[PDB]
């Protein structure tokens, strides 16, 4: 669609280094460490 | 009108009077063969 259309005129989009799974893992680690150790 | 791309038969329902096609970007992405009445899709060859 429009997002794909832009791709065809020398405009490109790169993917982020960290994926949502890794972000979620970091957040869960922080939360567990907090609630178990102040 | 010239260009470059890969030609594929299109299932888009052109009306009898219409002759060309255009996209959201407003560029030629569908044409009708003159000699025979067929509608084809235009997609540029891969790049990266
Ligand atoms: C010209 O090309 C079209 C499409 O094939 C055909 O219908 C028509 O009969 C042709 N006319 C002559 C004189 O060859």
């Amino acid at each position: 669609d429009l997002i794909c259309a832009q791709k065809f005129n020398g405009l490109t989009v790169l993917p982020p280094l960290l994926t949502d799974e890794m972000i979620a893992q970091y957040t869960s680690a922080l939360l567990a460490g907090t609630i178990t150790s102040g | 009108l010239t260009g470059t791309g890969v030609l594929t038969e299109s299932n888009k329902k052109f009306l009898p009077f219409q002759q060309f096609g255009r996209d959201i970007a407003d560029t030629t992405d569908a044409v009708r063969d003159p000699q025979t009445l067929e509608i084809l899709d235009i997609t540029p060859c891969s790049f990266g």
